[PDB]
């Protein structure tokens, strides 16, 4: 046996029992002809193939699939035709692959979700009450205070992660809970205990639907109802413990000491190795389907024998969660710091200006260009890498609708500033000090501010690119193409006046050009440089006399604002599909 | 011919948990043995120990007897075949070509028709003649199916005619019909006077009456080993009857596993497992197995020698075969050839897009644009080299790992084969780039200058690609190699080349590091070729190109020929470096 | 299980005063502690929900708090109606547990009991049985132990003691001790005596009865 | 509901020849559920081959079979004496399971003429008021035999019954018998009874008679 | 080694009850297998009738609509069949078989029983010896089978027994054996006929006449 | 208005079983958790268990798992509790109550029933014996005894109810399955041994009434 323990219920659904029914649904990619009705208190497992390309049956039922469309039939939820609003208000979909933030605790993870799902009229005591009820129901009081981390591997077990993934859906008290592959990656005992947990959730006035391919013997015995499919064609719908009798009474026995789910699935499976076998097996499957439809023709249900949080509160919650998670992730912060410091020290030492012969004009200009141009190399890769790692969470959270793109947009941009500013300090200050650049507070501060704005613009560009292209490598390619274009158009490597129309237009919007020109108008503004030679004419010769320094700052701000508009439109209009 | 395999005892430890403990087993020719276990059971370690894939990873204290003779550790690779759970094949080759190349490396004899005689035979045995001469390709809908790929790998092992075969979880990414077909295939292979031992993760109910012996391991301990009938009788005697509709593999695997969710469960299930294992050790089945193992040691009837026929061609024949294998793999891949030949052209056209003409007036950029272009050529060229290596080498790296563990060739021989086949494509790619951009830009009309330019940029491309290949030998994730090489290229042009920092006014450690960067020598060659004969017009400090050369890297013209000798000495050096690096890879 | 313990099962208070009733948990209950007020004859009323949250309809005189495992219910300006039994109950984890309860009583000046011995009536004498009873009326405090003696011989069996709660008008307590014997055992002895041992004397107050 | 047909219905071959039998499904069938059964006169069918190509225990490893879709076949590489049996095709692709009609193979033998003998009624028939005349035609081959009856040259076909056996396990020949039932009043009124046995191993019929009432 | 032995009534009339049984030994019918009945018509055509799974679940094929049922007794392990629709078309040989439930096939088969259904009456045989090769004819009786042999097994070879021909509910069976004239007429032989339906056994000596 | 109404009092013999009811009103009973509580005189309260009617789920107190069976009929909004194999220690007042939380984990019992007294005793109905107490020779206290009655309540007064003060009543004690009740009065020295008084005892359960008038003696 496995294990017996407390089977009490702690968090039950308080509303009227809900229903879900499907009437002659025909979906092609797909699903040929399904009819069923289930009610609160039952648990329906779906076994066999049952799906379609890149979308399971449960995604078809919730009305959010891909690569196909519903051709006929109806889906009804709580007596009403299915719609995106009924799905959002009733269906707690738990996906096969999602992630929780690595460095929050269970209490913190549930607390942040609770703040974003429960009505704004709840007091904090009521939200803490709800979180504790969910923790009690899922048997998480022991290990409630540990890390939910996946990337942080040390922490709570995979079973407990699965339970937390269920809890973040249970918090808003759903009536219909739908799970896709709940026992995936779990051990035998863990999967068994998880299925019993799902049974208790069903017991507490809820409807639970489970998509489960190839269930084990001991898991099959725990099922209340089972829907057996070979393809989109159903074979049997009804009580799991009577499934064998159904087949035995229609001429297809099953041996003792053979799992019913595996044997029947293999018996009705449609091999495509040859045309003769595929033809014979499709004919067999259609015969069994017609036979079932006849068997339950005269039997009912085809079964054999509140104000929400506003944008500001959502923003506040997202910014606190983002800052809380990333500032506990110390290895990444140390790596980013170490890379910025080592790079700034190498640039500083190469252009060292204290214990040496004073830097030439052209060496100083090369230095200022290198200070600007050599930074995006790491910034682009880490912003794109981080954005791609977060698409699963963003996609499913926006799909569920606990927040809109506005609060996420602002929280995402603002949350990197406590790391960005430290990064700018570490990168900026050792080069300005090691290479003997212009003394005084005002040059130093103007240099720092210009570098800060340019790197910010770079981050917004990479952020907009990562959210626009469907994959990591295409977004990386696009970002490097813009970076290399801006680099060449920067005006140091090639002359700005000796340009064809389109490179001139590229130079006009190149943030590395404005970075270079600004730094040059700080180091050589009104200072006399020993070559004496007036700085103003020297800047004029290189065609850097026009556009006063404040306009350079405004232009960099404008370019960042442009990429912000692109990023916002990108996220809202184009879906951030995972992987 | 009662061929047999026996394990008298087996223990294995690392450094410092122990992995296996006192595992005895006996299997004869014609029998199929399935080894079961959960996470941490050590069944894969047991197969790795038998196949000799550990070498010195840990201490193995067991005794392995084949046909009455104990084997030495160094003979393990010559007796036991081994198929890994994930087969990496070269998608550009056909089944016939893949098995042909495998046979060419596996056997030393000549008379080429004989090789086809062996290859066609295995394509008959595993029903591959139906799919012979078909491109391997992508997944089933647009290429060869997964089950067919499994059979191709099995055939590749069969080309040396092994007598004892070890399969590490052959049915992991397969559907139920494909996995059933593979198990039926393996039992048929066992029937033909051969020993087949495999592991299975989640075996279906149908398989239980198909295997001849089933063994269960848990944390290195052997819980049961016997036939399915003996399995049911043993577990019924212990008081655990099988439930009505349960899969025997699921029930017995649950019964013999340890639940680690809580301390009460770990203790309870540990005691239950120890009761079962203790009941097993005293049983008649275990004693019969131990006596059969003892008996074979003293029967002077069938002593035999190691199998698979260790016919081993020399180094240059292997390099020839690998060279035409990788070459054939490349030419049939139209996209890889197009990218490999045209990326430098795309780079050139991009640079040409920004600067249409050099414009001889100094105030309008006569010096600035030339230095910009040479700097960008030197920086960008090893980047495209790196891109070729990262995109194309890892498939060959995985293949060479799988085949190098099998004893066909060493990893560095695949490294050299890759290293050699890319040379005509790098030469063609550079000439395609140069023949467009050089004359369109109008860098210098002289043909001799064009020649020196093309050779001067040819060398960085190869240097970048070779450096990327050496780094891939020890850095498993190619995206890390991508970023590291791109960063080294940028640092190289920044430090090594006088274009941005005059080499005579920078600190001593940067001059010293600069002397080892190829960008220094390439930049010196290109600046001499570009500026020596020019006379500029038009602040405009310089009028003659010789003045500019004297300003940055003075005296470079007198070292021009020697600079080529230095630059093209970086390419052999990295190759020799690669040879050691991949040998170090052999210990990782 | 988590055991809730309430010490000081009786608190003598005066009207208009301040009452503090404590309760400690055997484990962490995370402030999920309710307080109930029960009066004789009635079902208990919920006074406090989670440790500090006052229930709707309950007067502001009632309050509560806690720290760690130690919680307190306070009553300011105690009313006549607030003389009741109060219970501490935790709902952190099943099984739910209640404390033992504490009861309030009205503080009064000490008083000695009026004690009397009654012999059996002839209607009891004619039934073959007998009993001798002694009453203790209008005493304070309630903890009065009364023993019986028959010609100096202590009798432990056959003694019932019925006590009452605090009188609503006098604020005193009363009790009645009844000794049951058969007729022949009764007649066997000449005199009976019972002595009240209590807190307002340094020696028992002893009463006696004889016949003829 | 799948109907199975088989061909040839009745076939013959000599020992050592390769012989095939074909089973056709009325729809299609999956290869795993096709079975062949062997039945000999006197007893129940025995399992011969299951799942088209897996031989049952005890079959002397010279039988095979194959097929897919709608076409399945059974092959014997070299016939022996013990293969003279009826082979049934069975499927359970779709319930109910069904059987074909079976194919019956027989062994070839050199041609042989029958021994023909005509017998009088017994005294226990003569005393009971009726009579029958019995004409036996033994140990012939092939079974394609034609027997005529005549009384005083006048053919009498009505009231005459006949029968024959299957191929004998002892000499591979065929034998038959014919009984003519006549009224005693008809029997004693004629003194010439005859059988005209015409068959393909001769060129003229063998004519036998019983010249007695 | 599993034994399946059918038993039951021999000759019965139509519009009666009729229960055939299959006693199964060597393997309990409460463990695996589907346990069914198969019928063969006198035309060598097999027909499947129905099964009772070990769980007690039964299945009968269509186009035999509500004609029969299959029952069983647990401890004793008998296998039963009761076809109410006892129409004359049901004459033939019946036998039970064991189905393997992995891939559905019949491995073990019984021996079978011959069921004859008609209103015809049991009649004892008439036996007439035949001689001028010698033998005997047995006719004018019903139902089948009749065992026909010879005294002490003398003519164990060289003998041909012809399948019976039924006419007007009575049948004629005939048997003939050739013995060379080198030993006949001294080594006396007889025709031994036994009819279980009436339990009549007759042994008639055969005498040749001029 | 939320209201819980329980069944009446019960008296049964040891070894038998009882069934109590609690009808809910004013709320959606079916989907709320209802709990049961035992209050045994001399002790505090004991938790019996919680019940969830829509599913019929019972959260058990392990002490009471084999004794109290909880159920409900949602078609009549009534919860039931059945007590099996009764002994003398099960005589107590049983309560039903509903929680503040529709979800069920927090036992803050907002509304309560009335209490169903359960008495377990083998005793049969019996009238009381009434005795006067003689004051003896010598304020003066006189009194009376009521002994040997079953079942309770018994109403005892003095002078047919006119003695508004000075009278104490002592709660009954159970001994040998019958109850013992006593009462006493303090009277002025002008009203004894001069005026007479009466002990008035009524017992509805056994349909009796005894008026024991006591006059001066002893």
């Amino acid at each position: 046996f496995s294990s017996e323990s407390d089977n009490s219920l702690y968090f039950t659904y308080s509303g009227q029992p809900n229903t879900l029914e499907v009437r002659d649904l025909n979906y092609q990619v797909g699903i040929q002809n399904l009819s069923f009705k289930v009610r609160s208190g039952q648990m329906l497992a779906i076994i066999g193939s049952s799906g379609c390309g890149r979308a399971s049956l449960l995604d078809v039922i919730t009305g959010r699939g891909h690569g196909g469309k519903i051709k006929s039939g109806q889906i009804w939820i709580n007596g009403q035709p299915s719609s995106p609003q009924l799905v959002r208000k009733c269906v707690a979909h738990v996906r096969q692959h999602n992630q929780l933030l690595p460095n929050l605790t269970v209490r913190e993870t549930l607390a942040f979700i609770a703040q974003m799902r429960l009505p704004r009229t709840f007091s904090q005591a009521q939200r803490d009450k709800r979180v504790e009820d969910v923790i009690a129901e899922l048997r998480l009081r022991q290990c409630a205070d540990t890390r939910v981390g996946n990337m942080y591997v040390r922490g709570l077990s995979g079973g407990e992660r699965r339970r937390v993934s269920i809890g973040v859906q249970l918090l808003w008290n759903p009536g219909i809970l739908i799970l896709d592959e709940p026992t995936s990656g779990l051990d035998s005992f863990t999967a068994h205990n998880l299925v019993k947990t799902l049974s208790r959730l069903a017991k507490g006035n809820r409807l639970v639907l489970i998509s489960l391919h190839q269930p084990r013997s001991d898991i099959f015995r725990l099922f209340d109802l089972v829907l057996l499919m070979t393809s989109g064609t159903p074979i049997y719908l009804g009580a799991a413990q009577h499934m064998v009798q159904y087949f035995t009474a229609i001429g297809y026995p099953c041996p003792r000491y053979s799992n019913p789910a595996d044997f029947y699935v293999d018996l009705t499976s449609i091999d495509r190795r040859s045309r003769e076998q595929e033809l014979a097996t499709r004919e067999k499957a259609q015969s069994l389907a017609a036979l079932f439809l006849e068997k339950v023709r005269d039997l009912d249900d085809f079964l054999w024998k509140t104000k929400m949080p506003g944008a500001v509160q959502q923003f506040t919650t997202l910014i606190r969660r983002q800052i809380s998670n990333d500032f506990r992730d110390l290895p990444t912060l140390l790596i980013h710091g170490a890379e910025a410091c080592l790079m700034s020290m190498t640039i500083g030492f190469l252009y060292f200006g204290h214990g040496s012969i004073q830097l030439s004009f052209m060496d100083t200009a090369a230095l200022l260009f290198m200070i600007g141009a050599l930074i995006p190399f790491n910034v682009i890769l880490d912003v794109i890498s981080k954005c791609y790692s977060e698409r699963a969470m963003l996609y499913y959270e926006l799909e569920d609708g606990l927040y809109t793109t506005g609060p996420y947009f602002f929280a995402k941009i603002l949350g990197e500033l406590p790391e960005h500013c430290a990064y700018i300090i570490i990168y900026g200050m050792p080069t300005y000090w090691l290479a003997n650049l212009r003394p005084g507070l005002q040059p130093f501060l103007l240099h720092f501010l210009l570098v800060w704005l340019v790197v910010f613009c770079c981050r917004i560009m990479a952020l907009a690119a990562a959210a626009l292209l469907p994959t990591f490598h295409m977004a990386s390619f696009f970002s490097n193409a813009l970076y290399n274009s801006f680099y060449l158009a920067g005006g140091f490597m090639i002359n700005l006046s000796s340009l064809w129309t389109v490179p001139a237009w590229i130079s006009k919007v190149s943030f590395l050009r404005w970075c270079f020109e600004g730094l040059m108008k700080i180091q050589f503004s009104r200072r006399t440089y020993k070559m004496a030679v007036s700085g103003d004419k020297i800047l004029s010769v290189m065609e850097l006399d026009s556009y006063p320094l404040y306009a350079i700052y405004l232009i960099v701000i404008g370019l960042s604002g442009g990429f912000m508009v692109l990023y916002y439109v990108s996220l809202r209009f184009i879906k951030q599909k995972p992987s | 011919e009662p061929h047999s395999l026996g394990i008298l005892h087996a223990s294995y430890s690392v450094s410092t948990r122990q992995i296996l403990k006192d595992v005895s087993l006996y299997v004869e020719s014609g029998q199929i043995m399935c080894i079961l276990g959960s996470s941490g059971s050590g069944k894969t370690t047991l197969l790795d120990a038998m196949s000799g894939r550990l070498g010195r990873a840990g201490t193995f204290l067991g005794e392995v007897y084949v046909n009455g003779r104990a084997l030495r550790r160094e003979q393990f690779q010559d007796c036991f075949s081994y198929v890994l759970q994930s087969d990496t094949l070269l998608s550009s080759l056909t089944v016939r070509e893949t098995l042909h190349y495998t046979a060419l490396l596996a056997i030393r004899r000549g008379n080429p028709g004989s090789f086809q005689k062996k290859v066609e035979a295995v394509m008959a045995e595993l029903s591959l003649s139906h799919v012979a001469d078909r491109l391997i390709g992508n997944y089933s809908l647009g290429g060869i199916s997964t089950g067919e790929r499994r059979r191709v790998s099995i055939a590749a092992q069969l080309l040396q005619d092994p007598k004892v075969m070890l399969f590490d979880e052959p049915t992991t990414g397969l559907d139920c019909m494909t996995a059933n077909q593979i198990v039926v295939l393996l039992v048929e292979l066992a029937r033909r006077n051969r020993i087949v031992v495999l592991t299975i993760h989640q075996p279906r109910s149908e398989l239980f009456q198909l295997f001849d012996k089933i063994a269960i391991l848990s944390f290195g301990e052997l819980i049961f080993c016997g036939t399915p009938a003996e399995m049911l009788d043993f577990f019924n005697d212990c008081g655990y009857p099988c439930p009505e509709h349960s899969n025997p593999f699921d029930f017995y695997m649950d019964l013999t596993s340890v639940d680690t969710q809580s301390k009460e469960r770990e203790i309870e299930t540990s005691k239950r497992v120890q009761m079962i294992e203790s009941a097993y050790k005293k049983s008649a089945i275990c004693h019969k197995t131990l006596k059969n193992i003892e008996r074979m040691k003293h029967l002077k009837t069938l002593p035999m020698v190691p199998f698979k026929t260790k016919d081993s061609p020399g180094v240059f024949s292997k390099l020839g075969v690998l060279l035409r294998r990788v070459t054939r793999n490349l030419v049939r891949n139209k996209l890889a050839v197009i990218t490999r030949l045209l990326q430098n052209l795309i780079m050139g056209l991009f640079l040409l897009f920004f600067v249409l003409r050099v414009r001889s007036n100094v105030l309008k950029g006569a010096i600035q644009d030339r230095v910009g272009l040479l700097y960008q050529f030197v920086g960008a060229t090893p980047y495209t080299g790196m891109l070729n290596a990262v995109n194309l080498f890892p498939v060959l790296r995985a293949v060479s790992d799988q085949e190098s563990q099998d004893g066909l060739y060493q990893k560095w021989q695949m490294m050299l084969a890759y290293a050699l086949h890319v040379l005509p494509f790098s030469v063609v790619a550079t000439m395609i780039f140069s023949s467009v951009c050089y004359w369109t830009l109008g860098l210098h009309p002289e043909v001799a200058r064009f020649g020196y330019f093309s050779a001067a940029l040819l060398a960085p491309h190869l240097i970048g690609e070779f450096l990327t290949l050496v780094l891939l030998g020890i850095v498993q994730n190619p995206n890390i190699v991508n970023s590291v090489v791109a960063l080294l290229s940028i640092a190289g042009v920044l430090v090594g080349s006088g274009f941005l920092r005059n080499i005579q006014e920078m600190p001593i450690p940067f001059k010293i590091i600069s002397y080892f960067t190829f960008q220094k020598y390439c930049s010196e060659i290109l600046v001499v070729n570009e500026f020596y004969g020019l006379n500029f017009t038009c602040m405009c400090a310089f009028t003659q190109g010789i003045q500019f050369i004297e300003k940055t890297c003075p005296g470079a013209t007198s070292r021009f020929t020697m600079n080529f000798l230095i630059l093209y000495s970086f390419i052999p050096a990295l190759v020799i470096l690669g040879i050691v690096v991949f040998k170090i890879r052999d210990h990782l | 299980d988590i055991q809730m313990t309430q010490s000081s099962s009786y608190l003598s208070v005066s009207l208009g005063g301040r009452v503090t009733i404590t309760c400690k948990a055997s484990d962490h209950i995370n402030n999920w502690l309710a307080w109930y007020q029960q009066k004789p004859g009635n079902a208990p009323r919920l006074l406090i929900s989670a440790a500090t949250s006052l229930e709707t309809g309950v007067p502001s005189r009632f309050s509560g708090s806690g720290s760690g495992k130690d919680y307190t219910l306070s009553i300011i300006s105690l009313q006549t109606e607030d003389v009741a039994t109060y219970y501490c109950q935790q709902y952190w984890s099943t099984p739910f547990t209640f404390g033992s309860g504490t009861k309030l009583e009205i503080k009064r000046a000490d008083a000695a009991p009026t004690v009397s011995i009654f012999p059996p009536s002839s209607e009891q004498l004619t039934s073959g049985g007998a009993s001798v009873v002694c009453f203790l009326n209008n005493f304070y405090p309630k903890d009065i132990n009364v023993k019986w003696k028959i010609d100096g011989s202590e009798r432990q069996n056959g003694v019932l003691n019925s006590t009452t709660d605090q009188d609503s008008k006098d604020s005193t307590y009363s009790m009645s001790s009844t000794l049951t014997l058969t007729k022949d055992e009764y007649e066997r002895h000449n005199s009976y005596t019972c002595e009240a041992t209590h807190k307002t004397s340094t020696s028992p107050i002893v009463k006696s009865f004889n016949r003829a | 509901q799948i109907v199975l047909t088989q061909s040839p219905t009745i076939m013959s071959a000599s020992l050592g020849e390769r012989v095939t039998m074909t089973c056709t499904a009325s729809s299609s069938a999956s290869s795993s559920y096709l079975h062949w059964y062997q039945q000999k006169p006197g007893s129940s069918p025995k399992l011969w081959i299951y799942s088209t190509s897996n031989l049952a225990s005890g079959v002397p490893a010279r039988f095979s079979g194959s097929g897919s879709g709608t076409s399945y076949s059974l092959t014997i590489s070299n016939m022996e004496a013990e293969d003279a049996a009826t082979y049934y095709c069975h499927q359970h692709h779709r319930s109910p399971p069904t059987f074909g009609a079976g194919t019956k193979l027989e062994l070839k033998r050199a041609d042989a003429a029958p021994t023909v003998s005509i017998f009088p009624p017994s005294s226990e028939q003569l005393t009971s008021g009726g009579a029958s005349v019995v004409c036996f035609l033994n140990n012939f081959y092939p079974k394609d035999i034609n027997v005529k009856w005549k009384i005083d040259g006048s053919e009498r076909q009505n009231g005459v019954l006949n029968s024959w056996t299957d191929q004998d396990s002892k000499d591979s020949t065929y034998s038959m018998s014919s009984t003519a039932t006549l009224t005693k009043d008809e029997y004693e009124r004629h003194n010439s009874y005859t059988c005209e046995a015409t068959h393909k191993t001769s060129t003229s019929p063998i004519v036998k008679s019983f010249n007695r009432a | 080694d599993v034994q399946l032995q059918e038993s039951g009534p021999g000759l019965v009339k139509p519009s009666q009850s009729l229960s055939l049984t299959c006693t199964i030994t060597g393997y309990s019918i409460t463990s695996d297998y589907a346990w069914n009945w198969i019928r063969q018509f006198p035309g060598n055509k097999l027909e499947w009738m129905g099964y009772i799974s070990y769980s007690g679940t039964t299945y009968y094929n269509p186009s035999l609509k509500s004609r029969f049922s299959i029952t069983r007794d647990t401890s004793r392990n008998q296998f039963f069949l009761q076809f109410n629709s006892v129409t004359t078309e049901d004459t033939g040989t019946y036998f039970c078989a064991r189905m393997i439930t992995t891939v559905y096939y019949f491995d073990y088969w019984g021996q079978g029983t011959t069921l004859t259904v008609s209103s015809a009456k049991t009649t004892p045989p008439s036996v007439y010896p035949l001689a001028p090769t010698l033998g005997c004819l047995v006719k004018g009786y019903f139902p089948e089978p009749v065992t026909v042999t010879w005294n002490s097994g003398s003519l164990s070879s060289g003998v041909h027994t012809f399948p019976a021909v039924l006419q007007s509910d009575l049948y004629t069976l005939s048997s003939s054996v050739t013995v060379p004239s080198s030993t006949w007429p001294s080594e006396t032989v007889t025709c031994n006929v036994a009819h279980p339906a009436s339990s009549t056994k007759v042994d008639k000596k055969i005498v040749p006449r001029d | 208005q939320v209201h819980l109404q329980q069944s009446g009092a019960e008296l049964v013999r040891p070894g038998t079983s009882v069934k109590m009811s609690c009808k809910a009103a004013g709320y959606t009973f079916t989907y709320w958790w209802i709990g049961w509580l035992k209050q045994r005189p001399g002790h505090g309260l004991e938790w019996i268990g919680d019940f969830f009617p829509v599913s019929g789920h019972t959260n058990f107190n392990e002490k009471f798992r084999d004794k109290a069976t909880l159920t409900a009929d949602t078609s009549s909004s009534t919860a039931y509790m059945q007590l099996n194999s009764l002994t003398s220690e099960d005589s107590a007042i049983y309560y039903c109550a509903r929680k503040q939380d529709s979800s069920g984990p927090l036992y803050a019992m907002d509304y309560w029933g009335q209490g169903t007294s359960v008495t377990v005793s083998s005793a049969k109905t019996t009238p009381p014996s009434v005795y006067p107490l003689a004051p003896g020779s010598a304020m003066v206290t006189l009194g009376c005894l009521v002994k040997g009655y079953f079942p309770e309540p018994v109403t005892v007064t003095w002078n047919s109810g006119s003695l508004s003060s000075g009278v104490h009543t002592f709660p009954a004690v159970l001994q040998s399955d019958l109850y013992t009740l006593s009462s006493s009065v303090t009277v002025p020295s002008s009203t004894w041994p001069s005026e007479t008084v009466t002990c008035n005892v009524a017992h509805p359960a056994s349909s009796t009434k005894v008026d024991k008038k006591i006059v001066p003696r002893d």
